[PDB]
């Protein structure tokens, strides 16, 4: 019974072996007597077409101005696809709206919208926002390049005072993140991160809670996420961490390599029918961490650099919203690949390879994918060099006793056997198990 | 002088050096399994069957990739054995005009000319 | 049975091939290569008895069991015998073969079914040159060897099956053989 | 960017390497079936029956052409099929050529038809008559 | 647009047409001894030994090279042998048509030099 | 089949090299190594009986079953022989040996398939002078010896085959043999 | 300079006939020069440490070798008091240590 | 399976065996059974010379007056490799910065 | 094949060195010291019969199968002999051995590959005697005791292949050899 990656692993300082999950993740079950499988990622269906340019942010109250779509195709602002004006560009887009006001930040200045039209709101001093939330009926709002936050009047966000502003002491540079938890506000500087709450005094509305602060700071905006009662966000160091009475980190060595190599990166979360993904995404990559199994998976989309889906399920370079529907990636080829393997001490003949996997379950009966192939690539040093694809067919529609397995692989020696599996078929794909030198029965299958 | 012969053409050799005949070429997606078209001439309109079939000597037609597409190359025994798979095929054998091949056929027409004109001047000379 | 099927059911009695599957290219051309390798090493080990070697350069009509070596003639298989006990014309004993060498290349006829198949130069879809006594034997005798290289036995059912075709093969008692000769000085 | 590594050396492949006993290499001219001597040895002495065929042992004998004419080579299949065609034979090469080098070699190839032409018409008709 | 396909997959053989196991080829600076890295994918991150040594059956693995560089070739028998060298790595078809084409251009100069005596010696006698 | 085959698929019954995939160079060189040592030390140890020593210095005529040695006339190796026993021109017995020792050249020359294949200095891609009699017993007899190479071992039925294949090769029943004589003072 | 020991304490008498070093290998950036073949030694002693041997070196391997096993043959007795061999690679290259192994098994196919 | 020196442990009292780690630290993985391995520091290479006396300390902070990199060479101040001033003390250098201010000591004064 | 080659073929049937790789100075020096001792052994030992032992100051031309004691004088090792039965002249029989003692140092010589071998002073680079006969089961038997030294034990089938090399080198049945004789009284 080979051990297959649960997670992403891909560390390569010390050419250490690779154990990449494309597009699969750690699913319990209770069927298997194992516990756990591997679950294919549901593929990308186009939802809606706004705009002309890559999608910044989507907001979908249902209890915000008749809970339309208000979409930010680049530099554009959009009502259920219907154009309302122009927003600044370069940074990151945050809303803050309630039951009759919507304001939108894009780290130069805020943009009103009530329903009517689309206002640019004057700013104390006409500087430069670079996060704006709402909290506790005040709006909250960052300035750019400094240490301290300015609040709005009671339910309004076009009343901005100069002197309603507060400082966050223990953090000398600017701010750069707000997260609303627990209903109060969490301020995520360079340096620090500060716990605010509300004392529900009219002149102070805000007040810190003393002796608590984390001495790391956010990399930059946007990094930082609130989900199950909790926030994650990227410290200065390029290291994803949980919020908890001392912070731990929940990204392993490889994941901080991989952070370590890009320049920017995006927190975000992705929603599947009971997986909450926390995906952090880089120039290259897209790693997303579960929240229920604590594993990290690798999201990519087939013929591109990086996974198409960005923050808030929108396209980063077209004016599409994604939804997940039937493992058929915008029409196109959907890739699943993984690794099992194991170490050895001296030699072991492997004679079969057998996957415990789907079967039978193609909806096609007339196109080339009426039987998707798999592929599986063996390996001796440690997958430093690979074989042939050697490809297996899951079996066609109705054929649910199919038995995916190889024959023969042959003799490895010490620093272990590794082999990669791969389908790229627009079909339900999940992996139970992967056994080496079964037994050898079965009945008319 | 004299010229040993050889095939006029490449097929793909076994392990003992012999062409292996009725083998299959198969052109798909890179890094997948699907399907993708080749055509028989460079306007690109007269679609070969992927499974392109050498003969019985183990010649292959005169296939043409479209260029806008990577591809990956997947060729087998006549019987289904798995020969060889290059996963990013790039054509990096270059097929241009150089201008040394320019010059050549250059020289090749003036000299032609030439002749032509020496032969003509030589017939009204002499008859 | 063509040597495809032969092979395929062979992989199947040996567990290693679901049923209703067919094998795959690779193991496909072993148990060709296999079963050539079989039949040469019947023809070349004398299992159908230690034939005269005879050597020819005209046209020659040859014999049950013998080896010809041609040298530039040609070499004619007869369907028909003039049987020296009886007189009247017969059929060719049942397994008897005839190997004819010809500028390096080897032949290897067998008369069986009534007609004169050849071992040499198989392919899958060629007829099995003993399918007919019988496939199913044939397929574990075939099996007996090649589960080796799977990794894996067969049960002893499948190898006494496999022996017992072999056996039968070797003994040809089912018709008809020509009688012992002894030297009594 | 990545460059995929072709092996440079023409591959020294004979007849023997097209695995069909019964296969018939005729040696025509360039661009009629007009049949071309063909050689045993480098020294160009002993001619080779054209229609070459293996022997009695199935091997096919060394080939061996004069460069001075320019060859069209013409591969038959035993079964009367035709395997492998090419109106030049050029020594070195082995991959298929591109369209645009077709026309350049064909149009090379009868530019050098009509110089011989109009040379042997200048030396016989013009200057010896 | 239209790009014809060319196959990739070619073994080495000697001059007697067999296939050469353990052949040994080096990638070599234009010129000099120097090592160049080869790398197994055209991601350029795994590297493969600059001295590839072929199987049993003398066909190489998929070889992908730094086109920002120029290499040289340089194959070595088992024993250590000469078996073929390339100092300038060309992959272009072009080179290959000029060298089949000197011979047709020189035929061709000296048949223009056999009709110009021809036509000097029609004009000398006439 | 070539050196080359035999070895890949000696390596595919014992299990150690993937189905269907060549071995890498040193698999086959050693391979190579243990087949040429095979067939020197059935030539050295009398598997094709004791050799008649022969000295020559002018030209010679070679016999079957003769270690001729030459120190600078020249040794023929003819196709046909004219048997004793019948008077008729005949081809040389199966099996038949020939060894030239030249300057310490060692040739060994085995009759088989109707042809003179030389044992001696033999190549991955040379023609495995045996391979025609059984070429998977060939390749189960290099297994039986591969296997300890690479720290394991072949099965009970790829053993048997390559004892088979010896047995085979030492018995020559197969086809006509000198009779046996021997001494009675 | 990275060096580091493996060891352990023994009841009795005990034989080493292999050391292994499962560790990085074939991953040199250099193809030409002093380091092309990076050296790590190895040294050995039965006294606890407080006396060793000379220094016996192997090859990491060239690059490209992902296959190269790293083993020690010529190993002798070990006593009572244990055995402790102190492993030093001195070269400008990467490397990483993933076990020591002891009599391992002696299979392999051709690294 | 031989196990190595997790932690650099290094006794003279009692003579105890010593297990040095040079240059190697112990990181978990998972691609390995035993979970840890031994991964070697990077080495140092230069990014900038600012001074010619031992480098007493460094500070760089992005909004601290505009970025600029602050390094105190043996009695000297140093801006983006601009020297500054002298600064006077033998002690360990301590920095305290807000947007527009920065504050040097050494041990004596405060700059 | 030189000492190096069969030296390191031995440690890899063995699997002590992996294939591919060559030994260390220490092992190589090993082997080639055990070779040396079983060649000493074999010659000491009577492996190549009962050597006659004869006294010589004067020049003397040996012949086959003896140990001359050279004191001040000077041997001379023929490249042929006078066959006594036929009267023809002949090839020194196969593993015929002469021992030499001159000044205190033995120097062994045996007939094989139709050249005189010396078996003392071996280094790893000159050829090792008797490795054209079976160099990998020479291989193999030098393997079997090398195998000890490294804390394994060789596989069943490396052993046998090692005590086949030295039966065949033991019995000379592959060529003509002297008639055994006796007394009778």
């Amino acid at each position: 019974d080979l051990a297959y990656g649960t997670g992403a692993y891909a560390r390569t300082r010390g050419n250490l072996p690779e154990l990449p999950l494309v597009n699969l993740f750690v699913e319990a079950t209770r069927s298997d007597q194992r516990g756990v499988v591997l679950q294919s990622r549901k593929g990308l269906v186009e939802d809606a077409e706004v705009g002309t340019g890559p999608i910044r942010g989507v907001f979908r109250k249902d209890g915000v101005l008749g809970g339309a779509e208000f979409v930010v195709s680049d530099d554009e602002l959009y009502e259920d696809g219907v154009s309302l004006g122009t927003i600044n560009g370069t940074g990151p887009v945050s809303f803050a709206a309630i039951e009759d006001e919507l304001l939108v930040c894009a780290g130069e200045s805020i943009w009103s919208y009530d329903g009517t039209t689309l206002d640019e709101v004057t700013f104390p001093d006409g500087a430069d926002v670079t996060k704006v939330a709402y909290s506790s009926g005040y709006f909250i709002a960052l300035r750019a390049g400094t240490g301290q936050w300015y609040f709005s009047a009671l339910y309004d966000g076009t009343s901005w005072d100069g002197l309603d502003f507060a400082t966050a002491e223990s953090e000398p540079d600017a701010l750069l993140d707000i997260v609303v938890l627990d209903g109060n506000p969490v301020f995520f500087g360079t340096q620090s991160v500060e716990f605010w709450s509300a004392t529900g005094d009219p002149d102070i509305p805000f007040a810190p809670i003393q002796n608590r602060t984390f001495e790391q700071g956010i990399f930059a905006t946007g990094c930082a996420v609130a989900i199950d009662n909790s926030f994650f966000w990227v410290g200065a160091d390029k290291i994803v961490y949980r919020n908890d009475a001392v912070p731990v980190a929940v990204a392993d060595d490889g994941i901080v390599e991989r952070a370590t190599g890009s320049t920017d990166l995006r927190l975000f979360l992705l929603i599947d029918e009971r997986h909450k993904f926390v995906c952090l995404r880089g120039d290259t990559f897209t790693m997303a961490f579960d929240i229920t199994t604590n594993e990290w998976c690798e999201f990519q989309s087939y013929g591109r650099t990086n996974f198409r889906c960005g923050p808030d399920m929108g396209d980063d370079e077209t004016g599409i919203i994604w939804r997940f529907e039937g493992y058929s990636d915008n029409g196109g080829v959907l890739e699943r690949r993984f690794r099992a393997g194991a170490t050895l001490p001296g030699p072991f003949r492997v004679n079969r390879l057998r996957l415990i996997c789907e079967v039978g379950t193609t909806p096609n009966l007339s196109g080339e994918y009426a039987d998707p192939v798999i592929e599986m690539r063996a390996s001796d040093d440690a997958g430093n060099t690979w074989g042939i694809w050697e490809g297996e067919t899951l079996g066609a529609q109705g054929n649910y006793r199919q038995r995916v397995e190889w024959r023969a692989l042959g003799l490895f020696d010490d620093p272990g056997m590794l082999f990669e599996h791969r389908m790229t078929a627009p079909v339900s794909f999940r992996v139970t198990a992967v056994t080496v030198n079964g037994e050898l029965g079965g009945r008319s299958r | 002088a004299a010229q040993l012969f050889y095939l006029p053409f490449r097929p793909m050799l076994d392990a003992n050096a012999l062409a292996v005949p009725g083998a299959k070429l198969y052109f798909y997606a890179t890094g997948t399994t699907t399907k993708q078209p080749v055509y028989t001439s460079s306007a690109l309109t007269t679609q070969l069957p992927n499974p392109v079939v050498a003969n019985a000597a183990g010649k292959f037609p005169a296939i043409y990739l479209n260029d806008a597409l990577t591809y990956r190359c997947y060729i087998e025994d006549a019987d289904g054995n798995e020969l060889a798979d290059s996963d990013p095929y790039l054509a990096s054998i270059a097929d241009e005009l150089t201008d040394e091949l320019q010059d050549v056929v250059d020289a090749v027409e003036a000299d032609r000319v030439a002749a032509a004109n020496s032969a003509t001047a030589a017939a009204t000379s002499a008859a | 049975a063509t040597c495809r099927d032969i092979v395929t059911r062979a992989l199947h009695m040996a567990a290693i091939v679901p049923l209703g599957k067919d094998p795959k290219a690779a193991e496909g051309q072993l148990g060709l290569e296999l079963l050539q390798g079989l039949y040469d090493g019947w023809f070349a080990g004398g299992m159908f008895g230690r034939l005269t070697d005879v050597y020819t350069d005209t046209a020659y009509t040859a014999k049950e069991g013998e080896r010809v070596t041609v040298d530039g003639g040609t070499l004619t298989i007869p369907d028909t015998f003039e049987d020296t006990d009886t007189g009247l014309t017969r059929a060719p004993r049942e397994l008897a073969a005839i190997v004819e060498i010809n500028a390096g290349n080897i032949t290897n006829r067998v008369w069986c079914g009534g007609e004169w198949q050849e071992c040499s130069g198989l392919t899958l879809n060629d007829e099995a040159p003993l399918s007919k006594r019988d496939a199913m034997g044939l397929s574990c005798l075939l099996a007996l060897h090649m589960a080796e290289a799977f990794g894996t036995q067969i049960g002893p059912m499948t190898a006494r099956r496999g022996l017992q075709f072999q056996g039968s093969v070797s003994y040809k008692l089912g018709s008809t053989q020509p009688d012992a000769s002894g030297v009594y000085y």
